[PDB]
């Protein structure tokens, strides 16, 4: 795979070099980080279910006709894979978060996501939105949890947000 | 009362650990995804070789260095990379030229699926198709077949399927199977004293049932 | 590559299931541990060269033979690669222990280690005696914990050479 | 496999002769009670679900250690493998009945079984037990229904105990 | 062996799923044509030996060539070979009637027909002339499903044989 | 998707031959049973509706508590569903009917029921009853062999459910 | 898959609706042809092995060339080949002719027959031209039976003709 | 089972290859997490009945009518029973705390979860009323990385239930 | 798998009941050891490929017949399996040590490597001895390291030993 240490070692490897002292800062201070970044996987983990049974249910309120006869969620076993799509792009970006790279979330999930969708005929926008609603509720934990020590996380948060939109746009 | 230890009090674990069974029952799968690390790729060949070889151990000569090049560039799927395997040499040295076809098959049965044979029909088709055809388009046959695309499909390597209730199992597969793996240091050799031989008797065989032809 | 964030990912994956608790301990493992090996690094990294030399020239004594004309110690440029070699060593000891994993040991020296060696008739002893001379100095730059670490990928290396 | 009417073929091939006219009269009744037969089939499928479920709760008022921590339907993947279990046995008996003939619950799911269950130390006896349990539950069922013109069952609901008895004797 | 309630067992076995209502429907079927079938076999069965005789002679008469000295029509025992041969079709396309399949045919004897008779140099052709003979007679005993019922089997053959 | 007639075809389509008798008995099994089937389907078709609140209705009997605000009974949109949901069942059951085999039924209903109800935490119980008083009030307008169809397909959804 | 009835359902199901009164009667009327078309199929299959022989007969009569050395159907090897594929595509005709639908022989059989003749370089003009005769032949039979009630076939015979033309068709 | 400790060595064991720094690493973290694990362990072992009671009460107090007779709540040998299971949950969650990897929890409570509730009508949502009723409790008694620890395998849970 | 936390609690789960708070206090010390244990496993897996050429050195110079033409080490190839299966056992034990439980080696390790040995002729005693000579230049390192902070491993050193004789013992 690929994450934010093994990245930066590739790129001083075609350098031919040692890594500069200014890059060490940047992992040096991402370490620094690691409880929190911890805690924000956890956070999604922990929540995992509810995030999607929440998305789920408002992007169905919205877009009833994916629900009705003719519609593409429809029937059973089309919702059914609908929730499954949705649980594994959350479950990808958890993992890019931990990593601290986008990478593991395009290669192994979102490439070739879009033709699939479109020669099936899935209605792309909506998976889309779907993603987005999904990015609200997780947020939505990782920023609000209790039993945690008090500090800021948005440098995490938004970094969250930009995988979660990675996937979106990729989709779309 | 409803909660207190009951007097057999065996563990979870305990009816596979008895039995030897532990890493191949509910055996985990390796699967070749569409682009790999180097490590993934080299799961897949440790994997691959393990199985189809039957943990017979395979030197640093012995390897098949094309075959895993094809596999790297992604220009043959895992599905292939079996059947390159299957219809070497090696393989054909170990497991078909010493033994008898009945036993052949048998190993075929466990390597290309770990189950062992499911019945005496199983053996008919089996050698019938070799006289009628080469070696090879046996070996087909196996990889071809329903049942393995249905599991390990592509880019998964086969893995043991037995001592696991598989739907449309025969009974006795569970015993037989036992007869054919006896233990993660067990290996079927060719080269062992007494030669090759077959493991399942043949009157077990007819236990389930047994058509004409 | 190998990284104790890149397996438990990858563990995670094939099973198809969220990380759970079991892989963050492990994931958080590696960063307490990261301290002592970023320290290590930096200390390998400023001494490179020095180290370098040392090593070289080490194995010229060990191997005396190797100087003389017609071998393969003998003339500048065999120097020179025999000088970059180690210090290709000693540039990715560097990276994995900054990355937390051999990943980066095993794909850049190890794979191919032996018929590279093969084919051009390098005598592994060589780089052994090259790194254990390396060994014996960081044996004195460095302690403790960010000593253990870099000793662990030194051998590492020593291992996969013998 | 094998079956009523391919049974008695094979035996008359052996005496190498066309079928005497008393056998043919075998095969004809069979075929008049076919309308009975199924219903038979009918109702045990209709009710399969129940059947196990009853039979499972008597099976643990009766035999309570199983479901006691270190006993064999304990814990919940044990207990779930226990009742897959009798399900299968239960949809061969069924195949049986259809035949007209044991052969194929001989041959398919008895056969080896009680071997399997011993390397397991699954106890054969509770097993048997259980399989007995369904038994007189699945009968329940064969015997009392509604809508189906009313006349005798009892020579079908008899072969139907004994499939039943067979799969519990090689069990055990 | 093949037979309606053999395959849907089979199928339904195959899938893990109890038989439901499909393939009930199925067998039914396979009882409703009982009847007819059962009629057509009790008319075979008895004038069995005539339909024999019948044909055997048929085919001498389609082939001369073969009651010639040297030939396998010629001398006594080959003749009656070839009439327990045509009596073992005669008994088997009863069997399959009865049990409401093409079963009974198949393994027992369109399974290895072909290599047997290569080995032997029995011309299919031959058994086919019997068959087609016994289609003609059997075309005035019987008459509507029973006759077509008949008529399916002995056909199968032909087709088999061919 | 799953009826006497696809089967049949598949399963001579896998072996590689022709349909010969065998199936041909199968599927005229399928064809004789329609007439009752059809008869059936046009019974539930006529009384749908009815059917539909009748049901509906009983769910609440059965579990007053749902009709409690904070429940899922509870505001019309839920009942709405509710209502859709039961018609839905029912469409499928007449399908199938028609269709002569349970195929209609598996791939809309049964695929996926687990997972959908589980994540959206409906209890299957509930569509039991439906389904239940439905086949109650089926009892009366139906009868025979018509009837018996009716009741196969409406179990063979109980059981899935359960 | 699919066939005549399942069909109709599929499209009364994106509708929503239960099936109009008008579409059953489709289907009832469907029905009662049903002996018809059963003995139309059982014709074919019981004709099959001649159907064949007597297409190729005289497809080779006119294409001599197909049999001559550098020919498509020359050697042995190829001639077998070109013999297996006609039998195939009458099998599949039968299937259809049953479940009185296209479909099962489009998808199965017809997709992508042509293409894979391309690539071989077997010129799709004879093939088509093989599918005909067969057609001819085919018809003979349907509609010229010994022991069948006499009636009318027509509808059924232009049926079959279609099927066999569909394949001709997307072939060429 | 699954602890960071077996993990590691299984990965181990599939490349073939010896324990490396890699693993150890990862070992580590599981051994320094385990002091706040451990503390919580104790925590919840020592308060068990207490937290079991207000659950199963709890329960009551959110689906009334399980406590009225014909329900699954009513009569002792239900309650027993509910009470057990509660306990169970928390035994395997002590369990896993210790262990340092959701192993004990999957392996005893996980595999099979759906199945055994399907075959015998328990309803998810319960359990889960129990265990969150539980964290709230928890949320009192333990603090910091303890607590931490006790929550996500209490979740792990919830979300294997849901 | 299993390892000493592990079995405690399944221990635990027989009796049906919580752990002990005596049992605790077993783990409880059993993780402050941890640094200790870990030190020791590096040391072996750093000195593998030497602890094992040197075990081997000496177990041919002892046992001259088995490297003579006849005996189980010679040719090359077998030479080469039995290095190799030495450094198996030993992988084995050194996971064995971290877990701080032999299962692990008793079962993929240990299980069935007596009969196969058996079967190849392989001279079971001549292997143990081998596992032998291991021990001792395993713990030769584990003892006596370098850069460690000094201080008793001997609980340690000892359960090594024991590791090492199951396995003499087995395969003996
Ligand atoms: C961020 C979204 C929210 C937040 C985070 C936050 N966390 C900490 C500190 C810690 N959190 C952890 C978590 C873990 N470390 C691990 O190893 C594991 C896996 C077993 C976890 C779950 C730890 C151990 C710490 C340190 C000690 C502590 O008591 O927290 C902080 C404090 C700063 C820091 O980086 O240490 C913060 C701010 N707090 C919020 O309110 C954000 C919404
Ligand atoms: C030093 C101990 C001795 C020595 C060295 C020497 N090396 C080569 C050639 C090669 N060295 C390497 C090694 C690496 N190249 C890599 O890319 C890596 C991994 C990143 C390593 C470790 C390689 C690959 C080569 C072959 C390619 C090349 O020739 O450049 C030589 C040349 C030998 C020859 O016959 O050409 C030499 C001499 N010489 C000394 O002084 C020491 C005895
Ligand atoms: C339930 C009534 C009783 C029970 C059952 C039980 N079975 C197992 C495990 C297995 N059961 C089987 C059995 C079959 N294999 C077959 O081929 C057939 C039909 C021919 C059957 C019925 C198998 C193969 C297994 C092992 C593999 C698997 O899990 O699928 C267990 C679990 C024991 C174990 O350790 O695996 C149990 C509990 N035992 C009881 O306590 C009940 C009385
Ligand atoms: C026996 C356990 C019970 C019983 C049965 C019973 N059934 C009939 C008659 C019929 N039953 C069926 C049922 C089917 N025929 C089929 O083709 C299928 C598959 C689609 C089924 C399910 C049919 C059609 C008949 C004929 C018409 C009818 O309903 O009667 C009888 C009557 C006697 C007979 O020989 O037909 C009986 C007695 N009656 C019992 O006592 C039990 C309740
Ligand atoms: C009749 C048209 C011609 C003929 C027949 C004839 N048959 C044989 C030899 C064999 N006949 C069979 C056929 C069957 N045996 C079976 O088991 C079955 C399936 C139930 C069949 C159809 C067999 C197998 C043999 C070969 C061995 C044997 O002796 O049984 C012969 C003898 C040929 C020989 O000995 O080489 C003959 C002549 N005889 C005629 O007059 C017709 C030309
Ligand atoms: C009726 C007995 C109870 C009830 C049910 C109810 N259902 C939902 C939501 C859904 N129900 C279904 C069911 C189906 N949708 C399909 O596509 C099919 C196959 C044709 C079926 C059977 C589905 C998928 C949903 C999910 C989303 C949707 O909009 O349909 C609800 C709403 C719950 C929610 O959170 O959305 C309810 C309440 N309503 C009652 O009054 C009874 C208690
Ligand atoms: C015969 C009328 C004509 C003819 C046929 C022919 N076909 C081949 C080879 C192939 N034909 C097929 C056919 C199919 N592919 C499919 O998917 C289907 C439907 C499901 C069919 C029927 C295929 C796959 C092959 C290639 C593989 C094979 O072994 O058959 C040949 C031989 C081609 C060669 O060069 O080997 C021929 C001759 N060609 C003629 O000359 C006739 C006009
Ligand atoms: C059409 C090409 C020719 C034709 C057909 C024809 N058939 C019937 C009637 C029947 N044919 C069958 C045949 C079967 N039914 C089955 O279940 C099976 C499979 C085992 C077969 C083969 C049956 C049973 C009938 C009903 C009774 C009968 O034979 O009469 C008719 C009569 C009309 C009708 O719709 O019933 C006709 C016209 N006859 C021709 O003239 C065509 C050449
Ligand atoms: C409590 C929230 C509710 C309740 C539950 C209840 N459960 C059962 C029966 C079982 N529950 C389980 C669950 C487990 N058993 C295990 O071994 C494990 C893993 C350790 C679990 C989680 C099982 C397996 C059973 C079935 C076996 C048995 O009979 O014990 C019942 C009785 C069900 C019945 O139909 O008899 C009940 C009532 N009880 C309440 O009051 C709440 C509504
Ligand atoms: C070496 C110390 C001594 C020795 C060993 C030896 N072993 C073999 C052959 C095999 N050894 C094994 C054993 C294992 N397979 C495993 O996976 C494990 C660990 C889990 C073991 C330990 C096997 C399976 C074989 C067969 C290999 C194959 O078939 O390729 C030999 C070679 C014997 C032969 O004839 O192949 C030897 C020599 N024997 C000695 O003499 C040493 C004292
Ligand atoms: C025992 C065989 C020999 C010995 C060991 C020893 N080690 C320590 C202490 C530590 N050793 C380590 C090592 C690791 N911790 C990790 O996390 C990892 C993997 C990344 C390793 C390799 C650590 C961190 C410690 C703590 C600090 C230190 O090294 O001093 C001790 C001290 C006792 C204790 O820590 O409780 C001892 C005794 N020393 C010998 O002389 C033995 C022969």
């Amino acid at each position: 795979m690929q994450d934010a240490f093994t990245k930066a070692i590739v790129a001083a490897d075609l350098r031919g070099s040692f890594l500069s002292e200014q890059e060490l800062n940047q992992l040096t201070n991402l370490v620094k980080e690691s409880n929190k970044r911890l805690d924000a996987v956890n956070a999604i983990t922990g929540n995992a279910a509810e995030i999607i049974s929440d998305a789920a249910h408002k992007l169905f309120a919205e877009q009833t006709d994916l629900i009705r006869p003719g519609g593409n969620a429809y029937p059973n076993r089309r919702m059914a894979a609908c929730l499954r799509d949705m649980e594994i792009i959350l479950r990808y970006v958890s993992y890019a978060l931990l990593a601290g790279d986008a990478s593991v979330l395009e290669d192994r999930c979102l490439n070739g996501l879009k033709e699939t969708y479109v020669a099936l005929g899935t209605p792309t926008r909506s998976v889309a939105r779907a993603v987005q609603l999904m990015k609200e509720t997780a947020i939505g934990y990782v920023n609000s949890p209790s039993g945690v020590t008090r500090g800021d996380c948005s440098a995490l948060v938004n970094e969250a947000a930009t995988y979660f939109d990675k996937a979106a746009a990729s989709i779309a | 009362y409803y909660s207190r230890p009951a007097p057999r009090a065996t563990a979870d674990g305990d009816a596979q650990t008895k039995l030897g069974i532990t890493a191949v029952a509910p055996a985990q799968a390796v699967e070749l995804r569409p682009n790999f690390g180097e490590t993934e790729l080299q799961a897949v060949i440790r994997a691959t070789y393990k199985q189809l070889f039957g943990n017979t151990y395979i030197l640093e000569a012995d390897r098949v260095v094309q075959a895993e090049s094809l596999l790297r560039n992604g220009s043959i799927n895992v599905r292939e990379f079996v059947r390159l395997l299957a219809k070497s040499e090696l393989y054909k040295e170990r497991f078909f030229h010493c033994t008898s076809n009945n036993r052949f098959i048998e190993l075929t049965f466990k390597h290309l699926l770990g189950r062992a044979p499911y019945n005496q029909s199983e053996f008919v088709e089996h050698l019938d198709r070799y006289q009628k055809s080469g070696y090879d388009a046996e070996i087909d046959s196996y990889i071809d077949s329903d049942e393995y695309r249905r599991v390990f499909g592509e880019n998964t390597v086969p893995y043991f399927r037995g001592f696991k209730y598989q739907t449309g199992q025969a009974a006795g597969v569970f015993e037989r199977t036992l007869k054919l793996y006896g233990g993660d240091a067990d290996s079927d050799t060719n080269r062992n004293r007494q030669g090759q031989l077959r493991q399942v008797d043949p009157q077990e065989l007819l236990r389930s049932g047994r058509g004409i032809v | 590559m190998k990284t104790v964030i890149t397996e438990v990912i990858a563990s995670a994956d094939s099973q198809g299931r969220f990380l759970n608790n079991t892989e963050l301990q492990a994931a958080n493992g590696r960063f307490q541990r990261a301290t002592a090996s970023m320290e290590a690094a930096r200390a390998l990294t400023s001494n490179a060269d020095s180290l370098v030399k040392g090593a070289v020239q080490e194995v010229y004594n060990k191997f005396p033979y190797l100087t003389q004309p017609g071998q393969m110690g003998y003339g500048d440029t065999n120097q020179a690669k025999c000088a970059r070699d180690i210090s290709h060593y000693l540039r990715f000891i560097t990276y994995s222990l900054v990355a937390g994993g051999t990943g980066p040991l095993d794909d850049y020296i190890v794979a191919g280690l032996r018929e590279v060696n093969r084919t051009f008739n390098l005598s592994p002893s060589w780089y052994i005696e090259a790194l254990k001379h390396i060994k014996g100095k960081v044996g004195s730059q460095l302690s403790g914990q960010p000593l253990t670490e870099a000793n662990a990928y030194i051998d590492y290396c020593i291992n996969a050479l013998s």
